[PDB]
C-alpha cells in the first residue's frame, strides 16, 4: 500500500552527505518501470531509405505493439582499416523521422482515382464490355477528356480498387501503344541505387512494351557534363573515408554538414590528422562552420577564381620550379602533349581539330581507325601516336592503354609538352574572353572579346598534300591562362598583380576574392599536393553545377587537381557529390529494370530535352545559341532555335528522341513488307524522302506527344519539375501561373526545324498515374493515386558513392492497409495488362531509334567535323550519321510472363558494361536453383523473378561487384583490350558471392570492378581514376588521357575547346513582369538560388511534421538582411517571389548570413503546406520551380564523338537553375481560397 | 420535509464522509499518476497571479476559519465565547470569502472563456469550481442572517450540528431547528464538496507540502 | 568522503555539424505524447541566439540555479523553502508556451477529402495542438533561430554576448555561427531536486541519473524555474513535469543513451566520472564564480588512485564500473587534456554534461595572412568565434581554459600534420601547451578515429544488486494490472499480490 509505505517516512532516511546538505533515501523506485517499458520492442527490422540523399544508411526498425514505433541507426558496419575512421553511425535528422509517415495523416492507404474521371469510366465500361473500347469512348470526345484534365490539382479524389485502377491503366495503356505507338506511354523515375528493385518494377514494364524510361542524372543538373568531357565517364568520385587520406580540402559549393551528413565526420575529424580545409561559398553556411578559412567569391563567378588559382599553379609549380611529379604526371595522363591544328583566319589563327594518324602520310604505321588517333611528338622530336586513343579501342586489341609507347613501332616513347624551344615560327591564335559580358548584377572587367597570344608553332606536310601549322594542348593551355613565356605576349600577365586574362587581380575584380587569399591557397595547395604525391581534394557540389556555365565551373576546378596530380591518387581528386547515382552492381541491375534479358534495345530518353519539348518551355525561349557562340565561329552556320539545335542533334544519331517518330512505329514492319523491303531500309527510304519523319518536328500534331505517365519514387510535379506551370499547362492542361507571352505573342523568331502555332497543345497527358505512400503534390495532380508501400513495408536494396556497402530495405511488417510494394503494383499492371491487350496486340514487330552510344564501337561516328544528312552533307548512315535502327519483336500477351522470369538473352548473348562483356550461363545455373524455375509457359524453364527478392538475388549473381566470378570475367575482358592483366583485382575474391539474406545480417562490401576506375580494398580507399593512372586503363576519351581540349565542331565555334569563365547568362524573366500587378509594396529584383534544404531531402520529409517543426513550419525564403529591410520585410512576413515563368508564396527568414543582392529557397518544399493564394496569379501559391524554365546548352547536346556519345544519364542537357533571378516583395493580402473566412492582411 | 431533514443532516454527511475517505485512500493507492494540481498556468500566464493568489489565500482563511470555528469544543470559554468567535467569523471569515469569491470568479472566467484552458479542461475542473464558487457566494450570503443574531444563536446551532457530526453523535440534525434555510444549503453543497473530492482535482489539498520547510535540499535514492 | 558514481556525458562541439538528428530520435521515443509534444529533452541551438525557451540563460529573468548568499550558505535563486512555498499558488518566474512556441500539426486530410469543384488547389493549413483550432500563421518553433534565422539585433540579445562589444559581428564578413546541442546536465547539485516541494525529484545512487517520479510528482511546478538550463517540461496533459531520462533504461545494461548512439557527428562520449558526494556543497558554494569549474574537477576522483579505489569498493561501487571508470573518455577530456568545459558553471549546480569549444575559421584581416606558430593551420589569436563568447558560456567568463582547450586542439592538429605530412616529428606546439606525444596521440585516438568502443564506455547499473533479479527476470512485463507494484508494504485493499514476487515462502530456511 502507497498509503501505509507513508508511515516508513522516518525509517526510510539513510545516511545524510555533504554536511547536511543532502539525505539518501532507500524508497520504492518501482515507478521506473514506467520509462523501461516505453522503450521496450517487440523487435528491429534492418532497413534503409530509398531517398535521394547519398547517406545509404543501415537502420534498426523497432516494432513494438505490432507497429513500427521508431528507428536508431545500425552501427555495424564492417570496420574500415585501423587508420580511418568507421562509417558508423551515419543517419541524418530527415532519416530519424521517416517513422512517422506509416501511419501519419498524409498516408496513401487506398488507390484513389478523380471522381469526375471514375464517373465517365464506369458510364462507359456500361456500354463498352471491352476496357480499351470504354478507354476510348472517353478519350476521343473532346469534352469528356477535358472535364478530368480540368479537375486536376482541384480535389475530387475517391477510394477505387486494385481491380478497377489495374484495369483501366492497362486499358489507357493498351489504347495508346495500339493507336499512336508504345512510345506515347512513358514513366519517370528516378536514381535506382536508392530502391533497385523498387526502380526496376516500372522501368521493366515499361521497357517491355515498348514504353520511354525518362532520365534523371542530367535532367536533375547533377551530370556535371565536364566528367564526360574530360573523363569519358558520367560519375565516379572518391568515397567518403578518402577524405581521411587527403592533407588538403576545399569544400567549394558543397554544404557537407547539411548535405553529406552522414559522411560530415570524415571531414571533422580528418583536420585532426592536420589536414587544412578551406570552405567556398557566398553565404556563411554551415561549412564554413568547419573550415578554417571562408572565402566568400559572388555566386556564380566561382571559374573565375578557379582560372586565377590555376594560372598561380602553373607559373609556379609548372614553369618557373618545375615540379617533377606533375610535370611527369600531366605527361603521362593529358592530352596537353597532344597536337592540335590551327585554322588560317583574317590576320590570326584559331585553334581546329586535334591532329590525327590520318591526316599524315602513312597514316603514322595506323592502319585502323587512323581518324581516331591523336598524335604528339617525343622528346627526340619524332612525331607519334601513342597508345591509349579512342581509335585503339575497337577494331584492334591490345593497344589501348596508357603505356606510354608508339602506337605503331610498341616502342617506349617519351613524349613532349611545350613546343617552345623548338618552334618553327610563332604564330598568333586567337582565344575567346567572355570576362566582359554579363548582367548587370555582376562585375566584368573588360579586355578584348578575342585575346591573341603568341605560340609555338611548327609546319607539317599533311597528306593531302596541303601544309598546317600545329601546336600542344600544353601551349595552348599556358597561354589562354595568360603565363607570359618570353614571346613579349602582350595579353600575357607581367605579374599577379595585371589586371589580364586570368590573374588574381583579374579574378578579384570579378569574384570580389583578395588576390592575397587566392594566391596563398593556390600555393599551399599545389605544394601540398607536391609534397605528398597528389594528397589534394577538392569536393564540390551543386553550389557550382546547377549554373547554366556549370562546365566552366568544373573544368576550372578539375584543371587545378590534374595540374597538381591529384586525380586518382588516393586522398586527392575531384571529389563530386550530388544525387545518389552510383549504384555499384550495375550491370546486374540493368537487365533487370530495361528488360535485356528478353529484348535489347530499351527506350531511353533524355529528359531536360524531352520536358523543354513536350511541356513546351521553348516556346518562351530567351536564350539564344547565337549570343553563345564564340566571335570565331561563323555566325551563319548556327542559326535556328535552341530546340533546332535538339532536333538535328537526334536525327544525327547523337541524342535520343521520345516519342521517336511521327508515325506508330509497329506499324512501319508491315509497310515494308507490302513494299518488299526489309523495316530498317524501308525506314531509312521513308526519312530520306520525308513519308517518315522525326517526331520531334512536329511535337504539337496531335501524334507526337506522351499520352500515359507513370510517375514513383518522385515528385516530378513539386519538386523536380523546372517549369513547374509550362507542365501544368501544356502536360495536364489544368490552370497554371505564367506571367509572360511566348514567341508567337511576341512575334519573335518561330523555329527552322520544328513546326509552330499561335495556341499550343494544351492537357497532352491523357492519364497520369502516381504510385506513392504520402499524398505528394503530384499526387495531388494525378488522375489515379496507388498506395505504395514505405521503405519500412518492403524488400530492395541500396547503395552509394559514398561508402562501398550495398545493405538492404526490408518489410519490419506487411505494408498497412491496402498499399503493395512498387514491384507488386507494376507487376498486378503487367498482369492486367497481358489479359486486356489480347485481341488487340499480340506478337508486335517494332521500329526502334537508338542514338549512338559511348562504350560501344559506333561512338567513332564523326571524326573530323559534323555532317546534316537531312542537309545534304552526308548520306542517313544509321548508327553513324543518324541513330541505329533497331527491329524488336515484342510478345504482349507475354508481358506478365516475361516480367516474372529472367529471359534468354542473358544465355545467348551474355552480359555487359562499359564496353566490355563476357559469357555468364553459370549466373543463370545458379539462379535457376535460388529462383526456382517456371513450370510451364512463354518463359518454361527460365528463373523465377515472382518476389522483390528474387529480383535482388537476380542483380547479386549477375553484378561484378557482387560476384567474385563474374568480377574476374569482367576483368579478363577488360585485359583483352588493354593488354595488361587487370584479373589480380578480383582473383583475391572470386569465392565471394553476395547474398540478399546476408546483407539482411550485415552490410557487405563490393568487388573491386572494371565498371569503375577505383577499387574496393583494404589497404587503399576507394578514389576514381586509381584504376587508370595506376592499371593503364584509358579514359574513354579521344586521345585516352585526361581531355583538357575540346576540340569538337560544337565545343569549338561555342566558345568552350577550352575552359574560360562565362558570366552567368540573362533569363531576362524579370523586366517584362516587374511592376505590372503591383500590390502597393516595394519591389526588386534578386539572383534567386535554391541550395538544398536542411529540413528535408528535396521535397521527401517536407510534410513530415518532424521536419516541419523544427524547421520554420512551411515554405520560407532566406533574405538578406539588406534587401528585406529595403522592402520593408520583417522575419516570417508573408512575401511573394515572382518572375515570367510564374510566382511562389513564403514566409520570410531574414539573415545577416545571406549575402545582399541573392535569396535562398532551399530545394524542395513544394506545394501541399502552409501556402496561401498568389496576389500574382490570384491560384494557390506556387514553388521554388514555378519561377524557373528549362533553357538548353548546345554543348550538352554533342553526341557520336567518342567521349563524346550519349549513354542513359551519361550526357545530355541539363536542368540548371541558379542563373534566374526573381522580383521578391511583401504579400498584402493574405487570402486562403478555401472558404473557412481565415484571411489576412499585411498592412504596409 | 422532516424525512429530508434527516437524510441531509444525519445521513448524508456520513455517506459524503466514507466517500470523502475511503476515494482518497483507494486513488491514493490505484491512481499516483492521477494524483497532480493540475496547474494550467503555462498554457495562459494571464490573470492568475491576482486570480489564483486571491482564491488560495481566500480560502484557506476560510478553512482556518471553519476549521477552528466549528471543530473547536466550546469549553476550550470565558476568552472565546461564541458571540466573540461570530463576530471574528463574519469580518475575518467575510473578507476572506470576498478575496475567495473575486478569485474564484476569475479562474471561472479564465477556465471558460481562455481557448488554451477551455480546449484542455475535464469537465470534473469546471463542476469542482463552479460549485466552489457558488459555495463561496452562498457562505458570504450567510452573513446578513448570521447579522440578525449577533448573540451567536445561529452559530450554535450550526457548531453543535457539526460537532455532532464529527463525534458520531446521533441526532445532529436537532441542532439545526429553526436555522436559517441559507445556512441549509451551504451545509448540504459543503458536504456535496466532500463527497465530489476524490474525484476531482482537489486531491492536491492532502499534499500541501509542509515537509519540504525542513527537508534537505538533496535527494538521492539507493539502489532499491 | 562518500563515493558515488555516474555516467556522465562530453559533447565536441568542435565536430557537431548541427543536425539535430539527436533531437529527433529523444523525441521519437520518449516525447511523442500528447502534453509533452512540444518538450524537446534533446534540442540544439543556433549561437548566437535565445534559445528553447527564449532566453533560458537569463536567470535574473527566469530565477533558475542557485545564488551564494552574504553568509557564505547556498539558496536556490527562487527563494529558501519559506519563499518558494509563497509563490505556489501562481509561480510568478513560471515560462509560457509562447516561450517555447505552441506545437502545431496540418490538416493533412484536407489533401485527400478535398470536394470536387474546389475553385483552387486544395492545401494543408496549421492547426494548433493546443486548442485544436486553425493558426492564421506560425510565427515560433523550438528550433526558430536555426542558422542564424534572424535578424542579428534579434539573435544579440543572447546573454553570452554580455560584456562584448558586439557590434563588428553584425558585419557580413565577421559572421560566425555554432551548434549548441543540449540535454539535462544531470547535476552533481541539482538546482530541480532542491525546487520541489513533494520531493518527487532525485537524483540514483547507483548511476547519477537524475529522475522526477512520476507518481509522486505533484505538479506544484517550481522545478521547471529552479532548473537554470530549463531542461524540465511540464506535461500540460497529465499536469505532471517530465525531463531527460538520460535513456536509463538502456543506461541500466551498458547501452549509450539514444542520442548519444545516433549522433552523426561522432561527438558524444560517455565514461564514467567517480565524485565525492560529501564535496558537493563545498564546491558549489565557492565563493568566486570563476572558480566553480575548477572547484568541479576537484570533486572528481582518479580511478587508477588505489586509495580512491579501495574507498569506491568500501562504498558499495560496482567493480566493473571502477573498471569503467579507468578508461572513460570523459575522464581524459576534462581532468586530462583539459578539452571538456562544463556548461554554465555559474548556476552552481555542477553539472554533468561537458563540452569541448569549437575550433572557426580565422577572422577577416587585411591580407591573406603569414605562417604562424602552427605553420598553414591556425593559432588561437585568429579564430572569428570570439574566446570571450566561449568563455561566458562554459567558464563563468574566464577565458583561460577556453584558450587552453582551443590551443591544444590546435596544437595537435599540427603535430599531427608534421607527421603525416612531412613525415617528422614536431613536437613544438604541443610543448607550448604543455602536451606530450602520447597526450597528443591518445587524444587524436578518441576524438579522430573515434571508434564506438572509445566514444562509449558505459557499465551496467547492475540492477541484481540489493534487489531480487530472478522473481522479476521471471514476471517481469506481464502487466495484467497486480495493483501491487509500487509498494513495500504488502497489504492491498485489492486483496491481490505481485505478479513477479514469490509469495509462497519456503519453510525449509
Ligand atoms: N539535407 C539534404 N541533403 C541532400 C539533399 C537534400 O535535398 N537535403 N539532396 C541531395 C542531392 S540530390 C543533391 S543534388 C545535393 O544534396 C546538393 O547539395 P550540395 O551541397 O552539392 O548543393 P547546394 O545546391 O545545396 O549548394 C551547397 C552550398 O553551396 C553554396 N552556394 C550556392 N551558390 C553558390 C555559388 O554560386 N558558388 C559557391 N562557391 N557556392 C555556392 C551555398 O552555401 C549552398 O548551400 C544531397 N543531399
Ligand atoms: S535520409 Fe538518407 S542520409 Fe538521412 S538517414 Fe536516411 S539514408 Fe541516411
Ligand atoms: S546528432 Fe550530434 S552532430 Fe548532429 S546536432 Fe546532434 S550533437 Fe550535433
Ligand atoms: S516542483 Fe515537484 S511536484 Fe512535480 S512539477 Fe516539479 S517535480
Ligand atoms: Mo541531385
Amino acid at each position: 500500500s502507497k498509503f501505509l509505505d507513508r508511515f516508513r517516512y522516518f525509517k526510510q532516511k539513510g545516511e545524510t552527505f555533504a554536511d547536511g546538505h543532502g539525505q539518501l533515501l532507500n524508497t520504492n523506485r518501482d515507478w521506473e518501470d514506467g520509462y523501461r517499458q516505453r522503450w521496450q520492442h517487440d523487435k528491429i527490422v534492418r532497413s534503409t531509405h530509398g531517398v535521394n540523399c547519398t547517406g545509404s544508411c543501415s537502420w534498426k526498425i523497432y516494432v513494438k505493439n505490432g507497429l513500427v514505433t521508431w528507428e536508431t541507426q545500425q552501427t555495424d558496419y564492417p570496420r574500415t582499416r585501423p587508420d580511418l575512421p568507421n562509417h558508423e553511425p551515419r543517419g541524418c535528422p530527415r532519416g530519424a523521422s521517416y517513422s512517422w509517415y506509416l501511419y501519419s495523416a498524409n498516408r496513401l492507404k487506398y488507390p484513389m482515382m478523380r471522381k469526375r474521371l471514375m464517373k465517365m469510366w464506369r458510364e462507359a465500361k456500361a456500354l463498352h464490355s471491352d476496357p480499351v473500347e470504354a478507354w476510348a469512348s472517353i478519350i476521343e470526345d473532346a469534352d469528356k477528356a477535358k472535364s478530368f484534365k480540368q479537375a486536376r490539382g482541384r480535389g475530387g479524389f475517391v477510394r477505387s480498387s486494385w481491380q478497377e485502377v489495374n484495369e483501366l491503366i492497362a486499358a489507357s495503356n493498351v489504347y495508346t501503344i495500339k493507336n499512336y505507338g508504345p512510345d506515347r506511354v512513358a514513366g519517370f523515375s528516378p536514381i535506382p541505387a536508392m530502391s533497385m528493385v523498387s526502380y526496376a518494377s516500372g522501368a521493366r514494364y515499361l521497357s517491355l512494351i515498348g514504353g520511354t524510361c525518362l532520365s534523371f542524372y542530367d535532367w536533375y543538373c547533377d551530370l556535371p557534363p565536364a566528367s564526360p568531357q574530360t573523363w569519358g565517364e558520367q560519375t565516379d568520385v572518391p568515397e567518403s573515408a578518402d577524405w581521411y587520406n587527403s592533407s588538403y580540402i576545399i569544400a567549394w559549393g558543397s554544404n557537407v554538414p547539411q548535405t553529406r551528413t552522414p559522411d560530415a565526420h570524415f571531414f571533422t575529424e580528418v583536420r585532426y590528422k592536420g589536414t587544412k580545409t578551406v570552405a567556398v561559398t557566398p553565404d556563411y553556411a554551415e561549412i564554413a562552420k568547419l573550415c578554417d578559412l571562408w572565402l566568400a567569391p559572388k555566386q556564380g563567378t566561382d571559374a573565375a577564381m578557379a582560372l586565377a588559382m590555376g594560372h598561380v599553379m602553373l607559373r609556379e609549380f609548372h614553369l618557373d620550379n618545375p615540379s617533377q611529379y606533375f610535370t611527369d604526371y600531366v605527361r603521362r595522363y593529358t592530352d596537353m602533349p597532344m597536337l592540335v591544328m590551327l585554322e588560317e583566319r583574317d590576320g590570326y589563327y584559331a585553334a581546329g581539330r586535334m591532329l590525327r594518324a590520318a591526316d599524315l602520310v602513312d597514316a603514322l604505321g595506323q592502319e585502323n581507325n587512323p581518324e581516331w588517333k591523336t598524335v604528339a611528338f617525343n622528346t627526340n622530336g619524332e612525331m607519334v601516336a601513342p597508345n591509349g586513343s579512342i581509335g585503339f579501342r575497337w577494331g584492334e586489341k591490345g593497344k589501348w592503354n596508357l603505356e606510354q609507347r608508339d602506337g605503331k613501332t610498341g616502342e617506349e616513347t617519351e613524349l613532349q609538352l611545350s613546343l617552345l624551344g623548338s618552334q618553327d615560327e610563332i604564330a598568333e591564335v586567337g582565344f575567346p574572353y567572355f570576362g566582359g559580358d554579363g548582367t548587370e548584377h555582376f562585375n566584368k572587367v573588360e579586355l578584348e572579346n578575342v585575346l591573341l597570344h603568341k605560340l609555338p608553332v611548327k609546319r607539317l606536310q599533311l597528306a593531302d598534300g596541303s601544309t598546317a601549322l600545329v601546336t600542344t594542348v600544353y601551349d595552348l593551355t599556358l597561354a589562354n591562362y595568360g603565363l607570359e613565356r618570353g614571346l613579349n605576349d602582350v595579353n600575357c600577365a607581367t605579374s599577379y598583380d595585371d589586371v589580364k586574362a586570368y590573374t588574381p587581380a583579374w579574378a578579384e575584380q570579378i569574384t570580389g576574392v583578395s588576390r592575397s587569399q587566392i594566391i596563398r591557397i593556390a600555393r599551399e595547395f599545389a605544394d601540398n599536393a607536391d609534397k605528398t604525391h597528389g594528397r589534394s581534394m577538392i569536393i564540390v557540389g551543386a553550389g557550382l553545377n546547377h549554373w547554366y556555365h556549370l562546365d566552366m565551373n568544373y573544368r576550372g576546378l578539375i584543371n587545378m587537381l590534374i595540374f597538381c596530380g591529384c586525380v586518382g591518387q588516393s586522398g586527392g581528386g575531384w571529389a563530386h557529390y550530388v544525387g545518389q547515382e552510383k549504384l555499384r552492381p550495375q550491370t546486374g541491375w540493368q537487365p533487370l529494370a530495361f528488360a535485356l534479358d528478353w529484348q535489347r534495345p530499351a527506350r531511353h530518353m533524355n529528359s531536360t530535352s524531352y520536358f523543354y519539348n513536350h511541356s513546351s518551355q521553348w516556346r518562351y525561349e530567351t536564350v539564344t545559341a547565337e549570343e553563345l557562340l564564340s566571335p570565331m565561329a561563323d555566325k551563319s552556320r548556327y542559326t535556328g532555335h535552341l530546340i533546332d539545335f535538339n532536333v538535328r542533334a537526334e536525327r544525327m544519331g547523337w541524342l535520343p528522341s521520345a516519342p521517336q517518330l511521327g508515325t506508330n512505329p509497329l506499324t512501319i514492319a508491315g509497310e515494308a513488307e507490302k513494299a518488299g523491303m526489309n523495316p530498317v531500309d524501308y525506314t531509312v527510304k521513308s526519312l530520306k524522302e520525308g513519308s517518315i519523319r522525326f517526331a520531334a518536328e512536329q511535337p504539337e500534331n496531335g501524334k507526337n506527344h506522351p499520352r500515359n505517365l507513370f510517375i514513383w519514387r518522385s515528385n516530378l510535379l513539386g519538386s523536380s519539375g523546372k517549369g513547374h506551370e509550362f507542365m501544368l499547362k501544356y502536360l495536364l492542361g489544368t490552370e497554371h501561373g505564367i506571367q509572360g507571352k511566348d514567341l508567337g505573342q511576341q512575334g519573335g523568331v518561330k523555329p527552322e526545324e520544328v513546326d509552330w502555332q499561335d495556341n499550343g497543345l494544351e492537357g497532352k497527358l491523357d492519364l497520369v498515374v502516381t504510385l506513392d505512400f504520402r499524398l505528394s503534390s503530384t499526387c495531388l495532380y494525378s488522375d489515379i493515386i496507388l498506395p505504395t508501400a514505405t521503405w519500412y513495408e518492403k524488400d530492395d536494396m541500396n547503395t552509394s558513392d559514398m561508402h562501398p556497402f550495398i545493405h538492404p530495405l526490408s518489410a519490419a511488417v506487411d505494408p498497412a492497409w491496402e498499399a503493395k510494394s512498387d514491384w507488386e503494383i507494376y507487376k498486378a499492371i503487367a498482369k492486367k495488362f497481358s489479359e486486356v491487350c489480347v485481341g488487340h496486340l499480340g506478337k508486335e514487330t517494332d521500329i526502334v531509334t537508338l542514338p549512338i552510344q559511348h562504350d560501344s564501337a559506333a561512338e567513332l561516328a564523326q571524326p573530323l567535323d559534323v555532317k546534316d544528312w537531312k542537309k545534304g552533307e552526308c548520306d542517313l548512315i544509321p548508327g553513324k550519321t543518324a541513330p541505329h535502327i533497331m527491329v524488336v519483336e515484342r510478345d504482349y500477351p507475354a508481358t506478365y510472363e516475361r516480367f516474372t522470369s529472367i529471359g534468354p538473352l542473358m544465355e545467348k548473348i551474355g552480359n555487359g558494361g562499359k564496353g566490355i562483356a563476357w559469357n555468364t550461363q553459370s549466373e543463370m545455373d545458379l539462379l535457376r536453383k535460388l529462383n526456382y524455375t517456371k513450370a510451364e509457359g512463354p518463359a518454361k524453364g527460365q528463373p523465377m523473378l515472382n518476389t522483390a527478392i528474387d529480383a535482388a538475388e537476380m542483380i547479386l549473381t549477375l553484378a561484378p561487384e557482387t560476384n567474385g566470378q563474374v568480377a574476374v570475367k569482367a576483368w579478363a575482358a577488360l585485359s583483352e583490350f588493354t593488354g595488361r592483366d587487370h584479373t589480380h583485382l578480383a582473383l583475391n575474391k572470386e569465392d565471394e558471392k553476395i547474398r540478399f539474406r546476408d546483407i539482411q545480417a550485415q552490410p557487405r562490401k563490393i568487388i573491386s570492378s572494371p565498371t569503375w576506375s577505383g577499387l574496393e580494398d583494404e589497404h587503399v580507399s576507394y578514389n576514381a581514376g586509381y584504376t587508370n593512372v595506376h592499371e593503364l586503363i584509358p579514359w574513354r576519351t579521344l586521345s585516352g588521357r585526361q581531355q583538357l581540349y575540346q576540340d569538337h565542331q560544337w565545343m569549338r565555334d561555342f566558345g568552350e575547346s577550352l575552359l574560360v569563365y562565362r558570366p552567368p547568362i540573362d533569363t531576362r524573366s524579370v523586366k517584362e513582369v516587374i511592376g505590372q500587378k503591383s500590390n502597393g509594396n516595394q519591389e526588386k529584383a534578386l539572383n534567386f538560388l535554391t541550395p538544398h534544404q536542411k529540413w528535408g531531402i528535396h521535397s521527401t520529409y517536407s510534410d513530415n511534421l518532424l521536419m516541419l517543426t523544427l524547421g520554420r513550419g512551411g515554405p520560407v525564403v532566406w533574405l538578406s538582411e539588406a534587401d528585406a529591410k529595403d522592402l520593408g520585410i520583417a522575419d516570417n512576413d508573408w512575401i511573394e517571389v515572382f518572375n515570367s515563368n510564374g510566382a511562389l508564396t513564403a514566409r520570410a527568414v531574414v539573415s545577416q548570413r545571406v549575402p545582399a543582392g541573392m535569396t535562398m529557397m532551399y530545394h524542395a518544399q513544394e506545394r501541399i503546406v502552409n501556402l496561401p493564394g498568389s496576389e500574382i496569379t490570384q491560384q494557390r501559391g506556387g514553388i521554388h520551380n514555378s519561377v524557373t524554365r528549362i533553357t538548353p546548352k548546345p554543348t550538352h547536346m554533342i553526341g557520336g564523338y567518342a567521349h563524346l556519345a550519349y549513354g542513359f544519364n551519361y550526357y545530355g542537357t541539363v536542368g540548371s537553375n541558379r542563373d534566374e533571378f526573381v522580383v521578391v516583395r511583401k504579400m498584402k493580402n493574405i487570402d486562403w481560397l478555401d472558404g473557412e473566412g481565415n484571411d489576412q492582411v499585411q498592412e504596409s | 420535509m422532516q424525512f429530508l431533514n434527516m437524510f441531509f443532516f444525519d445521513i448524508y454527511p456520513y455517506i459524503a464522509g466514507a466517500v470523502f475517505l475511503i476515494g482518497s485512500w483507494l486513488r491514493y493507492d490505484y491512481g499516483q499518476y492521477t494524483w497532480r494540481a493540475a496547474s494550467s498556468q503555462m498554457l495562459d500566464r494571464k490573470g492568475m497571479n491576482l486570480a489564483s493568489n486571491l482564491f488560495h489565500i481566500g480560502i484557506l482563511g476560510i478553512f482556518v476559519g471553519h476549521f477552528f470555528g466549528m471543530l473547536t469544543p466550546h469549553w476550550m470559554e470565558a476568552w472565546l465565547p461564541i458571540e466573540v468567535k461570530q463576530k471574528m467569523a463574519m469580518f475575518a471569515g467575510g473578507a476572506s470569502g470576498v478575496l475567495c469569491l473575486i478569485g474564484g470568479v476569475l479562474l471561472l472566467k479564465r477556465r471558460l472563456f481562455s481557448p488554451r484552458v477551455r480546449a484542455t479542461t475535464t469537465g470534473a475542473d469546471i463542476l469542482i469550481l463552479s460549485l466552489l464558487v457558488i459555495q463561496c457566494a452562498l457562505g458570504l450570503l450567510t452573513i446578513p442572517f448570521s447579522a440578525q443574531h449577533m448573540d451567536g444563536s445561529e452559530m450554535m446551532k450550526l457548531v453543535g450540528w457539526a460537532q455532532s457530526v464529527v463525534t458520531f453523535h446521533g441526532g445532529a440534525s436537532q441542532h439545526l431547528d429553526g436555522v436559517a434555510f441559507i445556512f441549509r444549503l451551504h451545509l448540504v453543497l459543503g458536504m456535496t464538496l466532500f463527497l465530489l473530492f476524490p474525484f476531482s482535482r482537489l486531491i492536491h489539498i492532502w499534499s500541501v507540502p509542509v515537509e519540504y520547510l525542513t527537508r534537505k535540499y538533496q535527494l538521492v535514492r539507493a539502489r532499491h | 568522503m562518500k563515493i558515488r558514481s555516474q555516467v556522465g556525458m562530453v559533447l565536441n562541439l568542435d565536430k557537431c555539424i548541427g543536425c539535430h538528428t539527436c533531437s529527433v530520435t529523444c523525441k521519437n521515443v520518449w516525447t511523442s505524447r500528447e502534453g509533452v509534444e512540444y518538450a524537446w529533452f534533446n534540442n540544439v541551438e543556433t549561437k548566437p541566439g535565445q534559445g528553447f525557451p527564449t532566453d533560458w540563460e537569463n536567470q535574473e529573468k527566469y530565477k533558475g540555479g542557485w545564488i551564494r548568499k552574504i553568509n557564505g550558505k547556498l539558496q536556490p535563486r527562487m527563494g529558501n523553502r519559506a519563499m518558494l512555498l509563497g509563490k505556489i499558488f501562481a509561480n510568478p518566474h513560471l515560462p509560457g508556451i509562447d516561450d517555447y512556441y505552441e506545437p502545431f500539426d496540418f490538416d493533412y486530410q484536407n489533401l485527400h477529402t478535398a470536394p470536387e469543384g474546389s475553385k483552387s488547389q486544395p492545401i494543408a493549413r496549421p492547426r494548433s495542438l493546443i486548442t485544436g483550432e486553425r493558426m492564421a500563421k506560425i510565427e515560433k518553433g523550438p528550433n526558430w533561430e536555426d542558422d542564424l534565422g534572424g535578424e542579428f539585433d534579434k539573435l544579440a540579445k543572447d546573454k553570452n554576448f554580455d560584456n562584448i562589444q558586439k557590434a563588428m559581428y553584425s558585419q557580413f564578413e565577421n559572421t560566425f555561427m555554432m551548434y549548441l546541442p543540449r540535454l539535462c546536465e544531470h547535476c552533481l547539485n541539482p538546482a530541480c531536486v532542491a525546487t520541489c516541494p513533494s520531493g518527487a525529484i532525485y537524483k540514483r545512487e547507483e548511476d547519477g541519473i537524475v529522475l522526477i517520479d512520476q507518481d509522486k510528482c505533484r505538479g506544484w511546478r517550481m522545478c521547471i524555474t529552479g532548473c537554470p538550463y530549463k531542461k524540465i517540461y511540464f506535461n500540460w496533459k497529465s499536469g505532471k513535469s517530465e525531463k531527460c531520462i538520460f535513456c536509463y533504461p538502456r543506461i541500466e545494461a551498458g547501452q549509450p543513451t539514444v542520442c548519444s548512439e545516433t549522433c552523426v557527428g561522432r561527438i558524444r562520449y560517455l565514461g564514467v566520472l567517480l565524485y565525492d558526494a560529501d564535496a558537493i556543497e563545498r564546491a558549489a558554494s565557492t565563493e568566486n564564480e570563476k572558480d566553480l569549474y575548477q572547484r568541479q574537477l576537484d570533486v572528481f576522483l582518479d580511478p587508477n588512485d588505489p586509495k580512491v579505489i579501495e574507498q569506491a569498493i568500501k562504498d558499495g561501487i560496482p567493480l566493473s564500473v571502477i573498471e569503467a571508470a579507468q578508461q572513460s573518455p570523459v575522464y581524459k577530456m576534462a581532468m586530462e587534456w583539459k578539452l571538456a568545459l562544463p556548461l554554465h558553471p555559474e548556476y552552481r549546480t555542477l553539472p554533468m554534461v561537458w563540452y569541448v569549444p569549437p575550433l572557426s575559421p580565422i577572422q577577416s584581416a587585411a591580407d591573406a595572412g603569414e605562417l604562424g606558430s602552427n605553420g598553414i593551420l591556425p593559432d588561437v589569436e585568429s579564430l572569428r568565434i570570439p574566446v570571450q563568447y566561449l568563455a561566458n558560456l562554459l567558464t563563468a567568463g574566464d577565458t583561460k581554459p577556453v584558450l587552453r582547450a582551443l590551443k591544444r586542439m590546435l596544437a595537435m592538429r599540427h603535430y599531427k600534420r608534421a607527421e603525416t605530412v612531412d613525415g617528422k616529428v614536431d613536437t613544438r606546439a604541443l610543448e607550448e601547451v604543455g602536451l606530450t606525444e602520447a597526450q597528443a596521440q591518445e587524444m587524436y585516438r578518441y576524438l579522430a578515429i573515434a571508434n564506438y568502443e572509445d566514444r562509449f564506455v558505459v557499465p551496467s547499473s547492475h540492477r541484481e544488486l540489493a534487489r531480487e533479479a530472478f522473481p522479476e527476470k521471471n514476471g517481469c512485463g506481464f502487466t495484467f494490472g497486480d495493483g501491487c507494484h509500487g509498494s513495500d508494504t504488502k497489504f492491498n485493499l485489492f486483496n491481490s499480490r505481485r505478479i513477479d514476487a514469490i509469495d509462497v515462502t519456503s519453510k525449509t530456511e
